[PDB]
């Protein structure tokens, strides 16, 4: 937000009696080019992980197991997954609010970009297990992969091999729910459309505090200097600009409280990364419920999904023991 | 950082010189011309003979209004203020002649006299002497001369130079020398030279002055933002003119001389409505003046025809062009700028007349034709066109269908038409209704016929009357409506809605009643176009930032400029062209100009490469310095690609291992400060 | 409902000049005419001067007050302004200022105010 | 908080002249709302497991 | 620039008071006198008085109205006040507010304001 | 400190009619009688009008000025009007607004005015 | 104060304390956000540790 602009829209009068109000642009402008740098920093920490750029083999033979619901999509005319590029269609100007000073800067890292990071910690995941998070990539044959994550639960690695196949079934069948679940499902992705209504709404309050008048006769500038020969368009004027500079005051501490909670979500969303899909998280309840087996990131406009695939006890027996 | 008067950097400024160059094959340069004030001077004499003596300094240099002078003769330095005669070419004569002995100054031929005197030092040295040697200019002065309400500021500096020619490229401050609280109003000023008598010089007998080398620079301040370097004693080091560059101003708006590597938003450029835009709904239906100028039939002036114009336009810019009409008389009123008015009854009379008779067609005539058949009223802002009729009026025979009234009870009032067979008597010979002596019939035959004179032949006159009514008025012209201008800021004003934009073509489809247009934050953004049905769209003007992308100023001072959300062919329009003539303009256009999503780059070279993000820049382009080197702009590269041999059956063990120490830095507190 | 106010009147001995003042408030007045007339003690009141409020200004003034006296109006203000100059005895009236429009092209008041006092004499 | 009855309480004017500073009011109450709502998930966060 | 305005006129009896009073803007007038003169209609500008913004104020009246209307002034508003005391027919006149420096011990009125009218009459 | 202002005065022509005014400030007034008088040249203070602040107005008025001067009084802005009707040269005098105390049945005037004026003349 | 007589320095010293009373109130919401990161950095540095 240029606040000179939005304060005083090309009026020299506004701008000099503004000017007397010291280095409160300033800071207000400081204070949003801090925000948007932050919003950089999150995005690359959640998403910029990976050393190198891995991807799959050209034949997805991994002993059952099918990944093309989460791995990137060749056909289509953006390298995005079936589920990400649900996700994206899924959630849904910029000039018309450009009238006072307010322009959105692209961020560093664009939508490819990240479905390219995504695409290959996936192929880091898949190929390489874990190690590739704590060194150089080692490959690994996914049934193998599976047992190795079946003993982290404390089960043994032949209740794989026995029964590979269902576990390959159930696991095809789990992601394929998934994908269904977020297509047919409305309120799946909340917590974005949440972050990016407050964001419009708070820009649209902003904007509509314009047309206030704060105790002037009129919310005009123009009209004001017009209609008054100076010594009274000087304090109406002055009341204007108490009454702009309060609105972007509260907007601009309102930015930087929302920017605070999305930090410690991005914050959250990447210790998730490092410690769910990177690793066997052994926490409770972190990298989804029931016992952790391995997740896969999904990239999200402005956001992160995670499939934390779990193991989860079935079908009980009761048993003397002593 | 301090903002006043100063000179900026990398100035070009005026030279002069006084010399005679040996031989008569030489030049012989006496520079000393009266020069511009403006609001301050910047004052450098590179010398080794000492030629300079002083300065003069006032608007007319006369006895008309008051003046400064400031000379020093060898032993002294005198100040003073007083309304001088000067002379037109003002200098101190210097003499080898042994009068006394040795070089001294007999000829003080600066101003004829010296009057109203207000004040006057004999303050302490500038010496300098009075001594003749040669080879290199062996001392630098350099003066600023300032005058700001009511107070005259002198700041000087004196340094040996081993130069001899132009000035030195090495950085010093003027100290302050001197203030004076005079209220004078310098607006021009004149160099003081000493001058060597030709007559009386080493060698040279011929009558005249002969100056030795000398030369000085002058420049002229302007408000300027200077970032001063003071160091530890308190002396001016270093400075950075907030202007010069785009390097100079991020080097400003970090209060710092040295710069690290990054991208800095330094200021916001404005694009601003190039002349103006003023829009009203044009006119009604054309009225129809054609039928009364074109009528078949006209009636006599006694009875002449009148139409009444309403509800329509009045339009004659046609027929006014086309210089056919004999007069054009329009009284007090100019005869086009008329139409633009609104009046509410409108009147065309129409009559033939005679040729001499139509200057009788005029407000407030009187005469036997317009007090008794056409009648205008004084305030006639109308206009009576007459034009030859005989085209037309004439025929073998002549023509007998035409009456004019002479003889009435009284002068007609302004637009009075009456018709009667009453017969006019003499007040003292009645005739109680009969045509008898004194007594004649109001209506007199008229006619024309082809052997009538050029001043005889019949006109066409048609009179144009308009007057205003408290009723509104339905024959209005429109106020100043200009040409509409598109694909092109300006700022427009469609009745009464003020607004600055770029009026474009527009696909978006209102109804019959919809003249405004407005989105979610009901802002203007379409119009139709009062005078001609179309819609066009409306678009802020440029808005934006510039950002200084820059490598650190140690490695190189080469930088490049990020205008966001512009296309590349507005950025000599945000209020360019006007900055430092070498150092901006080479960074507001010219080659490698790249248009970045984030919005128009500028010294940068697109590289198909893609690197490692080094500066970012926006939207996946980051720029880096390295390739002789220049700053490119490019794709950065989301690492290194790779592809892990996958198969069923391969597994890799490592057969070694590596203890690697990470250092990780996380602050525990901030200053506790009340 | 259109309302005149006067002001400037007052007492001023021959020789001296004035500045006659009349607002004009309820309506525009771009198509109006505005004038001043004044009428002597014993004696009818007689039209002084009018001007045109259009782009073009169109100014009259009675036989006996042509050189001597001045008309202007300033239609931002919808104020006529009324100069004396060479001020005579025989100037002594209460003048009024009228609101009219040009009809036949004469100049027709429609509203009329209260008027001031104009006193002429030593 | 009620914003509009905390600064103007029964004050038909003092609400007419609020009016003009626009949709601070709106605004306040929209945080304190957010901030219940906010209490009531951390509430059912920790203890709805 | 430098603007004098003036306020408080009117029409005062034989024998009332009034008070005039002119705010000068612009500069400051510490170096400079602040006084009045009036035009008796059909007549020179008279004095009346003028009064200096100095420690040791000197002031100044004009013969027919010396000791009847005392003048003072202000020097942080820089104004002139001149309270009429007392008055008679022959006080009426336009009155104007002068600013200016004392000259050769005269003093010469640099700024001049546009007047007011005060009326005396029975 | 009680102060008193007037104003509304000036000249009118004979037979006219003019409204002189005068505020009161410093404390409550509504037992308190406000009134005015006159002063011609060369003549004395002779009691004009005035009138109480009670819920019943009771208003006296001086002989000379019966049935023409009528007197009326805001407890609401304290301030006391005067309309003068059927005006005469002999109404010429400097009219002082004075507030006071109902004692014994009499008015008292306890706080005066500087004064304002009123004439009757061609 | 010293140039100006008490009844308009009352306003003009109101003006004064209304902008010094919203810078302060400014820097101290700053200061009150930023020691919320610092608390934030902190207890990451503590579960580190």
């Amino acid at each position: 937000v240029d606040c000179t602009m939005y304060i005083c829209g090309d009026s020299t009068e506004c701008s000099n009696l503004l000017l007397q109000y010291g280095s409160f642009c300033t800071q207000l402008n400081r204070a949003l080019t801090g925000i948007a740098v932050e919003q950089d920093k999150n995005t690359q920490e959640v998403f910029a992980q990976v050393k190198q750029i891995y991807k799959t083999p050209p034949i997805k033979d991994f002993g059952g197991f099918n990944f093309s619901q989460i791995l990137p999509d060749p056909s289509k005319p953006s390298k995005r997954s079936f589920i990400e590029d649900l996700l994206f269609n899924k959630v849904t100007l910029i000039c018309a609010q450009k009238f006072n000073g307010l322009t959105v800067l692209p961020p560093l890292l664009t939508d490819e970009m990240i479905a390219q990071y995504t695409s290959a910690l996936l192929a880091g995941t898949i190929t390489s297990g874990w190690t590739f998070g704590a060194g150089a990539a080692l490959q690994i044959p996914f049934a193998m992969q599976m047992a190795y994550r079946f003993n982290g639960i404390g089960v043994t690695q032949n209740v794989l091999y026995e029964n590979q196949k269902l576990i390959a079934n159930q696991f095809n069948s789990a992601i394929g729910k998934i994908q269904d679940s977020l297509s047919s499902t409305a309120s799946a992705l909340g917590k974005l459309q949440d972050v990016v209504n407050q964001n419009a709404q708070a820009l649209n309050t902003l904007v509509k505090q314009l047309s206030s008048n704060f105790g002037a006769i009129s919310s005009v500038l123009n009209d004001i200097l017009s209609r008054l020969d100076p010594p009274e368009a000087e304090v109406q004027i002055d009341r204007l600009i108490t009454g702009r500079l309060q609105s972007l005051q509260t907007y601009v501490t309102q930015q930087l409280i929302r920017a605070a909670e999305i930090r410690a979500s991005a914050n959250l969303a990447a210790t998730k990364m490092s410690e769910c899909v990177l690793g066997q998280s052994k926490r409770v309840d972190f990298c989804g419920k029931g016992y952790h087996l391995m997740s896969f990131p999904q990239s999200a406009p402005h956001g992160v999904v995670f499939l934390h695939v779990t193991y989860v006890p079935a079908q009980e027996k009761n048993f003397t023991t002593a | 950082s301090t903002q006043d008067l100063f000179l900026p950097f990398f100035s070009n400024v005026t030279w002069f010189h006084a010399i005679h160059v040996s031989g008569t094959n030489g030049t012989k340069r006496f520079d000393n011309p009266v020069l511009p004030f403006n609001d301050g001077v910047y004052f450098a004499s590179t010398e080794k003979s000492n030629i300079i003596r002083g300065w003069i300094f006032g608007t007319t240099l006369d006895s008309k209004t008051q003046s400064l002078l400031i000379v020093n003769n060898a032993t002294n330095v005198v100040i003073k203020v007083c309304e001088f005669q000067f002379c037109n070419d003002p200098f101190l004569g210097v003499y080898y002649h042994k009068n006394n002995k040795s070089w001294m100054e007999s000829e003080f031929r600066v101003y004829s006299s010296a009057n109203n005197c207000t004040f006057e030092y004999v303050s302490q040295p500038f010496l300098m002497d009075l001594e003749g040697k040669q080879g290199n200019f062996k001392n630098l002065r350099e003066f600023v001369f300032k005058n700001i309400d009511g107070y005259f500021k002198i700041y000087s500096k004196h340094t040996p130079i081993n130069l001899v020619r132009d000035l030195p490229q090495g950085f010093s401050a003027l100290e302050p020398l001197v203030d004076l609280p005079i209220g004078i109003n310098i607006t021009r000023f004149q160099t003081l030279l000493a001058l060597h008598r030709s007559y009386l010089t080493p060698g040279d007998s011929s009558s005249g002055w002969t100056a030795g080398a000398a030369a000085y620079y002058v420049g002229y301040l302007q408000p300027r933002t200077f970032l001063l370097k003071y160091n530890e004693n308190g002396t001016i080091t270093d400075a950075v003119d907030c202007a010069l560059d785009p390097l100079s101003e991020t080097k400003c708006t970090l209060k710092s001389f040295t710069v690290e590597k990054g991208i800095y938003q330094t200021s916001n450029f404005r694009v601003q409505p190039t002349e103006s835009i003023v829009r009203f709904p044009n006119i009604t239906n054309l009225c129809p003046f054609g039928e009364v100028f074109n009528a078949t039939r006209f009636a006599s002036v006694y009875a002449w025809n009148r139409k009444r114009i309403s509800n329509c336009v009045a339009d004659y810019s046609v027929l006014y062009n086309s210089a056919s009409f004999s007069t054009f008389k329009c009284y007090g009123v100019s005869p086009t700028k008329l139409n633009d008015l609104c009046f509410t009854n409108v009147y065309a009379d129409s009559f033939v007349i005679r040729g001499d008779e139509v200057r009788q067609i005029a407000p407030g005539q009187t005469g036997k034709i317009a007090d008794y058949n056409y009648k205008l009223p004084d305030d006639f802002t109308g206009c009576v066109i007459a034009w030859n009729s005989n085209n037309l009026d004439s025929k073998v025979g002549g023509n007998y269908n035409y009456l004019y009234r002479l003889f009435r009870k009284s002068n007609l009032k302004p637009f009075e038409r009456d018709i009667s067979t009453e017969i006019y008597q003499a007040g003292s010979t009645p005739c109680n209704g009969v045509e008898g002596f004194n007594c004649y019939f109001p209506l007199q035959s008229y006619g024309f016929q082809p052997t009538n004179g050029v001043g005889y032949q019949p006109y066409r006159v048609v009179v144009l009357s308009f007057e205003l009514l408290h009723a509104p008025a339905t024959v209005c012209g429109p106020k100043k409506s200009t040409n509409l201008v598109k694909n092109k800021c300006v700022n427009f004003n469609f009745n009464g809605l003020t607004g600055t934009g770029v009026l474009t073509e527009s696909n978006k489809k209102f109804l019959p009643f919809q003249q405004f247009g407005r989105d979610i934050a009901d802002t203007t953004d379409a119009v139709r176009d009062p005078q001609t049905l179309e819609i066009l769209d409306i678009t802020p003007c440029s808005f934006g930032g510039v950002s200084v992308i820059t490598p650190g100023t140690n490695t190189s001072n080469q930088v490049a400029v990020l205008y966001q959300d512009v296309n590349c062919t507005e950025v000599p329009v945000a209020i360019h062209a006007d900055q430092l003539t070498p150092t901006w303009r080479v960074y507001s256009t010219g080659s490698n100009v790249f248009q970045t999503r984030a919005g128009c780059l500028i010294g940068a070279e697109h590289v198909n490469n893609s690197y490692e993000c080094d500066i970012p820049i926006g939207a996946g382009i980051c720029a880096s310095y390295q390739t002789s080197q220049s700053i490119i702009a490019y794709t950065m590269s989301l690492g290194a690609e790779n592809s892990v041999a996958y198969s069923n059956n391969s597994i890799a063990i490592p057969t070694n291992f590596t203890i690697s120490v990470t250092t990780e830095i996380l602050p525990v507190s901030m200053t506790k400060t009340s | 409902h259109v309302q005149l106010v006067e002001s400037g009147g007052g007492l001023v001995q021959p020789g001296g000049s004035l500045r006659l003042s009349c607002a004009a408030s309820g309506r525009s007045f771009n198509s109006y005419l505005m004038g001043w007339f004044r009428q002597a003690p014993g004696k009818e009141r007689e039209f002084v001067a009018w001007i045109s409020g259009s782009p073009h200004d169109i100014i009259r003034y009675r036989d006996s007050v042509k050189d001597r006296f001045t008309i202007s109006r300033d239609n931002a203000k919808n104020t006529v302004y009324l100069q004396m100059n060479s001020l005579k005895p025989v100037d002594t009236a209460v003048y009024y200022c009228a609101v009219g429009s040009l009809r036949v092209g004469s100049f027709s008041p429609d509203y009329w105010g209260q008027g001031t006092q104009v006193t002429v004499s030593s």
